RNA sequence: GGGG
DNA sequence: TATAATGGGAGTCTGATGC
DNA sequence: GCATCAGAGCCCTAAA
């Protein structure tokens, strides 16, 4: 949801040593993944920091206790001779899509908000096939797909799902 | 744009735009509530956009 | 333009509505000291005239008008917002 | 991913250097890079060796140089300076009276110089100069509309150069000529060239009534000399015509070459019509004391010979591309410098009979504000000199290619016909039979087709090859229509095998007339379909399905797509979208072959073999014309091998240097429950969350601190009655600090100015007196964001007076520049396009669930209604679409060319490997056939649409190969009763967005003498209800409505002051007064004299001014 | 000069 | 406030109606 | 007949 990097003030920046502008480097920092392995933990923030002839990708920032980094291969900025890099990503839990304008979310004052895709879920099919009981015909065989980040799991997912389905059924109880 | 869900006496009217042309009756409205002390004071509100509850 | 030609009128209504609610003398005696649509600012000398005192004492209904105005002012601050 | 490119077609010949119409031109003009002594004489150089040598003393011209700039192209953009050379001019000062020689270099003022690209600088902002057509000078011959049987002779000479000359023959029998709308026998004429009766009969004579009706024997009864005499008082009724005088006269409007030039061009137009060789660029010559023909009789000889029927003599066709030239920048520029030029002329006679015959120099002689107010008026003032468009490369790169034929020397839209804006058969390979706008200037400004180039003369050549039996050469030749129209010219695309014509029938075109031919008779043929278009119809895949309507529409819209930061090449494009991005410069190259030092965001250091290290600097977020992002990025890596040519960096709107001008999405064609209707455009939430379709725009403020009478406005933190929330980011001076979030009523820089005696009112007075407070100086002048923009601020700049390098216009201390930024996502109003026409504004965004999907969980992003289609008659989107489901699966891009293409075979072949990799997966991976897929086919079989009696896969397959697929509805989870046409297409995002469109006003600024609302969304301005809107009103009967749109909500003051007054009041509004206009009127016609009353119903007069006006 |  | 000085420079097509 | 005159669609944007 946020980030702040050393001597920006604001997106439209660029870093000397670094191949990537702040545009492209927030882009990159779209496609992290990362889960919370407590519950009980709503947010947190990562940091970074490189020098030299590097390659930065998601493995190098700073490890914290119950987060784990879904793909340390992303790469983040490519620096040169020189290049130096350092910042500070807060990383939200929340649903749906929030885009940046909407929650202004800022650590400290030069933090630049960041348009955040919260669903774990990458992508969701279903088939639907013919089967029988061999008494009856034209039942329905169900197969459903569920293809995600990693941050939580096809099946926790199918659970949530189910889950707010059921709940959301509670609702027609009391009439008026 | 096209406004399918509108009934044949509609029309989708943006609240930015709406504000302004109403802004006369936007503000003795305000007053009635309450929403600022009295019409100058309302005025002063709409005049910067993060100031705009 | 509209929206100042609306405020004047608002100014001048809520300075009337003003200066009686005290009294309508001791802001009849202030009153002449500036003047609504006169502009009525010199000093110490011409004050000679009709207020209703002397001459001293016009100085210190005037203290005594503004001081009145301005408590009787924090309750119904309304003209704060003519202040731009 | 892969790139497959089709057709057949050889090209022999690349595309020219794009930009080279105006490159060429200036560089020609300017010579600026050649030695004096080798310098042409051709445009600067002409122009002086035209003005001089000045008579009464002589001053004579040697040669000019041009000095180097005095700043850089930068650095003129961002001071508002013109980027210029200083021209400086040795001359020689001779007394005819003596023998006196004084020599002085003197300066005459700056010259704009073109950048590399083509374009100018001009008061700190980039401008180009559009080409222009118009007639070519010379001779022609149209028929007389009046006498179906007679003809007119016209010389035409270079715009303000000369007269135009009609030469009648009236029914009199004489033969007449028309010059000025003067008309009187041209015989007049001709004996003043010293022609005699024998001459005439002896010469012509063979044609029986017509030479004799020339003869008039009152002329012939003096010698030359009378009749130039006689001729003169004919011509100016009122100046003595003495015998000096009526020489000046008639040879300055004739036989001067100065005052009068036919072109370089006209004199070969009229060497080649009539046979002639041209001695100069005059119609006459003073020699030997008299006056010597050179035009008028061969001109007179043709006219008579073609009234006849004499072989070897046509009427000219002027709309023809051999009669119609071109007047590049070169041209353009040199002919308002002679005019300057001429203008200093005149201050160097009047300044040699003044003050002492001797003690003059030539730096005391000359003034140079006449040339150089002629030079700074054709750039800032000149309708052919316009604003850059440089939305993206490509619109800046079409802007240099465009020729117009209004401006200074040529047509009015209140002033031209048919015959102009017509597409001639001539245009063929020279201008762009697509690229022209909709509306009043159809037809007037138009687009250099691809392979064009316009030749010294200004004619526009086109490409052929030779062929010579039936063997096509490699030599190319660049023939201009006239010369083209002598040959058999075969298509390009007659079927070759090798170099030999391998078809018994070829299609070919003779004088534009398309005609079957075979080999035998085949003289050149075309170079490529390209030569035909323009570049931005060039860039249209599959165009040869396109009707020409939308065509037009798909060329004109790429020039207004926005840079995007995500911009993707075409899936299926043309193969000129490389050329486009390379001669656009927008683009970085490699000089020689090298090795990559370093790679920055800011800049990139290359190591060449010559061992020097070369750093190219990137231009990063810079502010365009149009305030999209001109912004480069960086494409290799350190220490990474390039040759020569290979990629540095990307521009805007290009990717690894391809054309960019929009994303390739996913589309659905069907309707999608209205969202769709009358071309809106459905999308998906997808493409936000993505980040497709957004740009990055920048707009610039401004403001001034001057000295007033009042004293100094200051540019400061402290203004009167503002919290410190308000000011909370402005820095120490008053200025918004970078890097700040500012939305509308933010102050962005702080400044105060001096109360006018309006110094505040004793109401004031004492309202300020009882809250302790005495009214300050200064009041607030700040300036803030205007209503509907913001963003973040990435800039400021600040020039004051008395700061090094900087000097302001007069009674100005400081100028303040904020640059605020703003990154636009698409949004529901935003407008769409692809290069087929279509285009529609965002109407609807979906959530991604409730977007159509295939089986296997993909959701389209674009949903487009298909009944855009079928009127519009534009299918290559249709077939864009199919060869770009194919490339969808395959991983794969195409190069198409127009005209010679993927066909329907090939695209079937493509589509059935993709069907493969969408299906196969799925049969390996445990799933078959869906029961909703069985639904769909059954549908599908009843529409004829696959065969029945064949497996599920093999019917799919049917459809896939007809680009159609199964959809599934995501709200429902249904499928679409039919299969539905899915497929990648190229679709951009145009510069018309909502954000910058939305405006509304309740009260505003007014004017000063109507009183009624400013205009414009800039002003704050009022909409205007006009004559057609007030009929409306009537028709409807709403008399209160009207009423209050004629007093109320314009110029009815009172009314308009009192009706505001009521509604925050909670009142309702009063009745209206009389509108303000209405008074101006009445004073106006006052002023004309005239007595306007108002008058009651006993006809007594009412007073509308309330007793102001009388005494 | 672009938009409808 | 005084040699004498003496005449200027420059550039579409419609239909309706009064000489 | 021929010249002289006054007509020649609307709203909007940005540049000056």
């Amino acid at each position: 949801t946020s980030v702040y990097i050393e001597d920006v003030l604001h997106e439209f920046s660029t870093i000397p040593g670094v191949k990537e502008d702040v545009v492209e480097i927030i882009l990159n920092l779209k496609e992290l993944v990362v889960r919370f392995l407590n519950p009980s933990l709503q947010t947190v923030t990562l940091l970074l920091k490189a020098e030299g002839p590097k390659e930065v990708k998601a493995r190098d920032f700073l490890p914290v206790a119950d987060v784990e980094i879904m793909n340390p291969d992303l790469h983040i900025a490519t620096l040169e001779e020189g290049g130096r890099l350092n910042m500070e990503v807060r990383v939200d839990r929340g649903v749906g899509y929030v885009p940046a304008e909407k929650h202004g979310i800022k650590d400290r004052i030069n933090a630049i908000p960041v348009d955040a895709v919260f669903s774990p879920v990458r992508r969701v099919a279903f088939q639907v096939e013919d089967t029988r009981l061999g008494q009856r015909t034209d039942l329905d065989k169900l197969t459903l797909r569920i293809w995600t980040d990693g941050s939580v799991t096809p099946l926790e997912a199918l659970n949530q799902a189910v889950e707010i389905l059921r709940e959301h059924l509670t609702y027609f109880s009391n009439p008026q | 744009v096209v406004g399918p869900q509108l009934k044949l006496h509609q029309c989708g009217l943006p609240k930015r735009m709406a504000l302004e042309l109403f802004k006369p009756f936007l503000l003795k409205k305000m007053e009635e509530k309450g929403i600022a002390p009295n019409v100058k004071a309302a005025r002063r509100m709409l005049e910067r956009q993060r100031d705009i509850k | 333009s509209p929206v100042d030609a609306a405020t004047q009128s608002l100014l001048s209504e809520e300075l009337e509505k003003a200066l009686s609610k005290l009294s309508e003398r001791e802001a009849m005696v202030l009153k002449l000291r500036k003047g609504l649509i006169d502009g009525r600012e010199h000093t110490l000398e011409e004050v000679g005239a009709f207020f209703g005192v002397t001459r001293e004492r016009i100085r210190q209904i005037e203290n005594k008008a503004l001081r009145k105005l301005k408590y009787h002012e924090s309750r119904t601050r309304k003209l704060r917002d003519f202040l731009d | 991913m892969e790139i497959k490119r089709f057709g057949r077609i050889r090209e022999v010949i690349p595309l020219p250097p794009l930009t080279e119409i105006q490159v060429e031109s200036y560089r020609r003009a300017l010579q600026a890079d050649v030695p004096p002594e080798k310098r042409e004489n051709v445009g600067i150089q002409a122009a002086f060796r035209e003005t001089f040598p000045i008579e009464e003393l002589v001053l004579d011209f040697l040669e000019y140089r041009l000095g180097e700039p005095p700043f850089p192209q930068d650095e003129c953009r961002e001071k508002d300076l013109t980027y210029q050379a200083p021209l400086y001019a040795r001359l020689q000062l001779i007394h005819k009276d003596t023998g006196l020689i004084k020599e002085d270099e003197v300066f005459l003022g700056h010259i704009p110089l073109m950048t590399e690209d083509g374009s100018f600088i001009i008061n700190g902002a980039d401008r180009v100069i559009v080409s222009q057509i118009h007639r070519s000078p010379g001779v022609y011959f149209t028929p007389d509309p009046a006498r179906p049987g007679r003809y007119i002779a016209s010389i035409i000479p270079l715009p303000k150069r000369g007269p135009w000359i009609d030469l009648e023959v009236e029914p009199n029998g004489v033969v007449s000529m028309k010059v000025n709308k003067r008309k009187f026998p041209l015989v007049l004429l001709l004996r003043v060239l010293g022609y005699d009766q024998e001459t005439l009969a002896r010469e012509l004579g063979a044609y029986g009534e017509l030479v004799q009706g020339l003869m008039d024997e009152s002329v012939f009864a003096m010698r030359p000399e009378e009749a130039l005499i006689r001729l003169f008082t004919l011509l100016r009724p009122g100046d003595p015509p003495k015998r000096d005088k009526a020489v000046a006269y008639v040879y300055g409007l004739i036989a001067d070459p100065r005052r009068y030039d036919l072109g370089e061009a006209g004199r070969y137009k009229a060497e080649e019509k009539l046979g002639i060789r041209l001695s100069g660029r005059t119609l006459a010559r003073f020699e030997d004391g008299e006056f010597k023909d050179e035009v008028f009789l061969p001109t007179l000889r043709y006219l008579f010979a073609l009234t006849a029927g004499v072989p070897g003599h046509e009427v000219d066709d002027i709309d023809h591309l051999g009669n119609r030239r071109i007047r590049t920048v070169g041209e353009l520029m040199t002919d308002q410098f002679r005019v300057g030029l001429a203008r200093l002329a005149r201050g160097v006679r009047e300044r040699m009979l003044m003050g002492s015959e001797d003690s003059l120099t030539p730096a005391k002689l000359v003034n140079s504000r006449p040339l150089e107010a002629a030079i700074r008026e054709f750039f800032s003032r000149s309708q052919l000199s316009q604003f850059k468009d440089e939305t993206n490369p490509l619109s800046s790169l079409r802007h240099k290619r465009r020729i117009s034929a209004l401006g200074p020397g040529g047509l009015t839209r209140e002033r031209a016909g048919f015959d102009v804006r017509d597409v001639h058969r001539t245009h063929y390979g020279r201008i762009c039979p697509v690229e022209t706008p909709e509306g009043a200037n159809i037809g007037l400004i138009t687009s250099l087709a691809a392979y064009a180039r316009v030749d010294e003369l200004g004619f526009i050549r086109t490409p052929y090859r030779r062929v010579v039996g039936g063997v096509v050469t490699d030599e190319v030749v660049y023939m201009t229509a006239t010369e083209e129209d002598r040959y058999t010219i075969a298509q390009a695309n007659t079927p070759l095998e090798g170099n030999r014509i391998a078809a018994e029938r070829v299609v070919a075109r003779r004088k534009g007339e398309p005609v079957i031919v075979s080999p035998e008779e085949v003289e050149f043929m075309d170079v490529s379909p390209k030569q035909v278009f323009s570049v931005n119809t060039n860039l249209i895949p599959f165009l040869e399905h396109d009707d020409a309507n939308r065509a037009l529409m798909g060329s004109n819209m790429q020039t207004q797509a926005v840079p995007l930061i995500r911009a993707q090449a075409p899936v299926v494009m043309t193969g000129l979208e490389e050329r486009v991005v390379r001669d656009s410069l927008a683009a970085l190259y490699a000089e020689e072959d090298g090795e990559v030092a370093k790679v920055d965001g800011n800049r990139i250091v290359v190591r060449y073999e010559d061992g020097r290290l070369v750093e190219y600097p990137l231009r990063r977020f810079y502010r365009s014309n149009q305030g999209t992002a001109l912004d480069q990025r960086p494409r290799v890596v350190v220490g990474q091998r390039v040759r020569k040519g290979d990629l540095l960096a990307d521009g805007p709107a290009s990717e690894n240097g391809f054309l960019a001008l929009g994303q390739n999405v996913l589309v659905a064609i069907m309707p999608f429950d209205g969202y769709n209707f009358e071309d809106a455009i459905v999308i998906s939430e997808e493409l936000l969350k993505r980040d497709f379709y957004t740009s990055i725009h920048i707009e610039r403020y401004e403001i001034e601190a001057r000295d007033t009478k009042l004293g100094p406005e200051r540019i400061t933190r402290d203004i009167p009655h503002l919290s410190e929330a308000a000011l909370r980011d402005l820095d120490e001076e008053g200025v918004v600090r970078i890097g700040a979030e500012v939305k509308p009523g933010d102050i962005l820089v702080g400044r105060t100015s001096f109360k006018g005696e309006s110094e505040p009112t004793p109401e004031e007075r004492l309202l300020r007196s009882i809250f302790g407070e005495k009214a300050r100086d200064v009041k607030d002048t700040s300036l803030r964001v205007p209503p509907g923009e913001g963003g973040i601020v990435v800039r400021t700049v600040r020039l004051r007076r008395g700061d090094p390098g900087v000097e302001l216009k007069p009674g100005v201390r400081e100028v303040v520049r904020v640059y605020v930024a703003q990154k636009r996502k698409l949004q529901v109003g935003d407008k769409l396009a692809n290069r087929h026409g279509n285009k529609g504004v965002v109407a609807k965004i979906l959530p991604v669930e409730d977007m159509p999907h295939l089986p296997d969980g993909t959701p389209v992003d674009v949903i487009l209604n298909p009944l855009g289609v079928p009127s519009r008659m534009n299918l290559g989107q249709i077939l864009e679409t199919h060869l770009g489901l194919a490339g969808y699966f395959l991983g794969q891009r195409y190069i198409s060319p127009i005209f010679d293409g993927a066909k329907e075979p090939e695209i079937k072949e493509l589509l059935a490997q993709a069907f493969e990799v969408y299906f196969g997966k799925r049969k390996g991976e445990g799933f078959g056939v869906d029961k909703r897929e069985v639904e769909v086919l059954r549908r599908a079989e009843k529409l004829g649409l696959v065969t029945p009696g064949k497996t599920p896969e093999e019917q799919l397959k049917e459809l896939f190969l007809q680009g159609k697929v199964v959809l599934y509805d995501g709200r429902t989870g249904e499928p679409i009763e039919g299969p539905i046409v899915v497929g990648q297409m190229f679709i951009m995002k145009l510069y018309h967005m909502v954000e910058d469109k939305m405006h509304a006003r309740s009260t505003g600024p007014y004017s000063l003498i109507t009183q009624q609302p400013l205009g414009g969304k800039a002003q704050f301005g009022g909409q205007r209800f006009g004559e057609m809107e007030v009929w409306a009103l009537e028709a409807y009967g709403a008399a209160h409505t009207l009423q209050e749109m004629l007093t109320l909500k314009s110029d009815d003051i009172e009314g308009r002051n009192a009706a505001y007054e009521a509604i925050i009041k909670g009142e309702d509004v009063p009745e209206p007064s009389v509108p303000e206009s209405f008074r101006v009127l009445v004073k106006e016609l006052q002023a004309l004299a005239l007595d306007v009353q108002t008058l009651d119903e006993k006809d007594n007069p009412v007073d509308i001014f309330e007793g102001l006006a009388s005494k």
